[PDB]
């Protein structure tokens, strides 16, 4: 949108957050939102348990 | 917690959670900073261990 970057601006997966427990952020960065175009080029592979 | 510029009223206890951290108290029960330390179901020097 006209200043020639993608960028982020909307948050809406919880509405409140009241008794919290745990709480880590990583150490700030600066990774692109870019679109990117073509096929997939990035496999990212997780285990949960 | 126990060098607090201020700190609360009895009828209003504060109660702040801890976690993610380790327990030295090395610069607590070792000075003679308090008047009253007492605890009761763990000897005071065992708080490291
Ligand atoms: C976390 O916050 C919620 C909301 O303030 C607490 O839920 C209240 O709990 C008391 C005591 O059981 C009840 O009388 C209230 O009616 C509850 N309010 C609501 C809106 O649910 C909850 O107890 C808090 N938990 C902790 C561990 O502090
Ligand atoms: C119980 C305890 O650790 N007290 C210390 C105090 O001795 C020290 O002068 C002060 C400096 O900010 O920090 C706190
Ligand atoms: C462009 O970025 C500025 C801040 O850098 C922001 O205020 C503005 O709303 C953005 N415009 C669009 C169209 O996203």
């Amino acid at each position: 949108k006209n200043n020639k970057s993608w960028m982020e601006s909307e948050f809406r997966v919880y509405s409140s957050a009241n008794n919290c427990t745990f709480e880590y952020v990583s150490q700030p960065f600066l990774m692109d939102l870019e679109g990117k175009q073509g096929n997939f080029k990035n496999l990212r592979e997780f285990v949960f348990k | 917690v126990f060098n607090a510029t201020r700190f609360a009223s009895v009828y209003a206890w504060n109660r702040k959670r801890i976690s993610n951290c380790v327990a030295d108290y090395s610069v607590l029960y070792n000075s003679a900073s308090f008047s009253t330390f007492k605890c009761y179901g763990v000897s005071p020097t065992k708080l490291n261990d």
